[PDB]
């Protein structure tokens, strides 16, 4: 569960990505990719190279769907309800590829704002990714 | 599987500017924030009731200094990281029962402390050398769990 | 999420250890104890003989906190709130534990009633012990 | 860990009760129904919407045979788990691109099915005996995963 606390946490660091929504999402899914490689199984289609245009039009899209979900951080379900039947039901994604994704958002804004990141706020981001990950696993079947 | 010239210069070169002792405090007192459970394998440091406790303890500030030193040592046995750590893997299991899936937690910890101090070196590609690094790293120390 | 029809199947495979919380709750810690040893270091009190009184009087209130939980299976953390309180806050215990025992729960209904525990009534009680689990590791720190 | 003998007698007497076409079809299906991801996996077998149709695909059945009478080889070869299984593993990494937390998960149905066959049998410390074997051939599955 998030406390006041970790809700307060998440917007403030949340704020700092808000104007680099397509730079941060395009450099976590690089970072995705190539630390994890076994994740391009479900992007055949992908051009696979820095800066692609279709890397770039992903990260856009997988982080302003974070930031909405930011938004309504008291009601994640309802958020991200669609999004919950496309990952489990029409895509099947193995529910480990979500861990590797949070693990790369956690990298950019480390690098990126390495000082707002510190321990609380690391364990905050870190309980709005679970949960934003459980959603999302939430409808195999 | 081995790392390559590529993986090896990557790692070698980014260990070599690395603060171990600021680092390795730094690491093991996030863990203990971000995963509270593992305070119960360290209940012999004492104050690990919040953060704030966490962050101002002596022993665990210590400790990380010895973790992340032992870690170093792998960057000098790329070659041969199961049979360095396989000591430290019987000590884990017998004497200090520490549950082998906590292994990985702490390592992608460490990945999160080394993008922080050094940024303009951890590339993609650096991030990925070290991605491995960790993963071989968590694997020789649960090896040894029988 | 556990859909309506998921609660039938858990309501009705659950009828059948009605009268038998004691034998089939010291059975599971019995299990849990014998195939995952580590899981022992949280008992240090506890006699580990086969029937003994501890583990009897301790698998029938483990068994009768699922049995409440099954009745109020639509709030399951209204249910088990005071349960979450004690495992993550006071015992602090490691949450892969939680997975050993719900595997030793369902071996002890494979053992009992083999016919019941049909591939989609497992499906459904493997469903409640994951809600179940999480709930209790809900609350660390 | 080597088994010690009371450990191999309980995995080699049951082992000889086991009829391996059932229990194998039987576990194969189970996993599909309880962990639907997996069936992601095997997108070249057809009708996989619901339970129906899985208890009913014959290519699932069959492969539920293969699937546990490879299993079934561990028991010929307890010393050496690990290097009996590691073509297999390379197998699952390359050719099937398996993400290794999965193979874990099959173990443990596969214990859920013997229980429900053989309910005399499966005593608390047959149990014990194999869910360690269980442990061993799921390692040795994600043993060449590099
Ligand atoms: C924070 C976690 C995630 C979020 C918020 C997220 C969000 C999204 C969004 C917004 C879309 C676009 C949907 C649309 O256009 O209607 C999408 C599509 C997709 N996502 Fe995710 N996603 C996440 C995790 C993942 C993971 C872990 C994988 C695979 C490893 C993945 C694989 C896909 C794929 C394959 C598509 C289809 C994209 C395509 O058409 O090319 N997602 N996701
Ligand atoms: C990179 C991963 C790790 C490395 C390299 C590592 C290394 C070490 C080293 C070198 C020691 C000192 C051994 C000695 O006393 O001679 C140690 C002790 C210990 N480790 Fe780890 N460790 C790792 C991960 C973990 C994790 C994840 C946990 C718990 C969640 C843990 C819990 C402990 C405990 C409880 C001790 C004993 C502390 C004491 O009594 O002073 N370690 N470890
Ligand atoms: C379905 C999962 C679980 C349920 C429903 C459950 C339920 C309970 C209940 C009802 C109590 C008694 C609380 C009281 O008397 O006020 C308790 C205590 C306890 N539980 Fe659990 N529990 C579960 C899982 C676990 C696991 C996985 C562990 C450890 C591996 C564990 C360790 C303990 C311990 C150490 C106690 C203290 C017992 C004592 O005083 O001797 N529990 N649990
Ligand atoms: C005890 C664990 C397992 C054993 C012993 C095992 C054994 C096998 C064997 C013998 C084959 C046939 C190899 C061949 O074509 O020559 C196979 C194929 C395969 N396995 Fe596994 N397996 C295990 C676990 C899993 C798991 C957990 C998954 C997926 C979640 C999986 C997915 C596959 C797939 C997709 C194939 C290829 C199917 C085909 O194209 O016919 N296996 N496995």
């Amino acid at each position: 569960v998030l406390s006041m606390e970790d809700k307060s946490n998440v917007k403030a660091i949340w704020g700092k990505a808000s104007g680099h929504l397509e730079e941060y999402g395009a450099e976590a899914l690089e970072r995705m990719f190539c630390a994890y490689p076994q994740t391009k199984i479900y992007f055949p289609h992908f051009d696979m190279s820095h800066n692609s245009a279709q890397i770039r039009a992903h990260g856009k899209k997988v982080f302003s769907a974070l930031h909405e979900a930011v938004n309504h951080i008291d009601d994640l379900p309802g958020a991200l309800c669609r999004l919950s039947e496309l990952h489990a039901h029409s895509l099947r994604v193995d529910p480990v590829n979500f861990k590797f994704l949070a693990h790369c958002v956690l990298v950019v804004f480390a690098i990126h704002h390495p000082s707002a990141l510190s321990p609380e706020i690391h364990a905050s981001l870190d309980k709005f990714l679970c949960a934003v990950s459980a959603v999302l696993t939430s409808k195999y079947r | 599987a081995s790392f390559d010239a590529h993986e090896r210069k990557f790692i070698v070169d980014l260990w070599a500017k690395v603060d171990v002792a600021q680092c390795g405090a730094d690491a093991l007192s996030r863990m203990l924030i971000v995963y509270p459970w593992k305070r119960r394998y360290f209940e012999h440091f004492g104050k690990m009731c919040n953060a704030h406790d966490i962050l101002h303890n002596s022993k665990v500030q210590e400790h990380g200094k010895k973790v992340l030193a032992s870690f170093g040592e792998a960057v000098k046995h790329l070659d041969n990281i199961k049979g360095h750590f396989a000591n430290l893997s019987k000590l884990h299991c017998e004497k200090f029962h520490v549950d082998p899936e906590n292994f990985k937690l702490l390592g992608d910890i460490i990945i999160i402390v080394l993008a922080a101090h050094h940024p303009e070196d951890f590339s993609v590609e650096c991030h990925a050398a070290f991605q491995k690094l960790v993963r071989q790293v968590a694997a020789a120390l649960a090896a040894e769990y029988h």
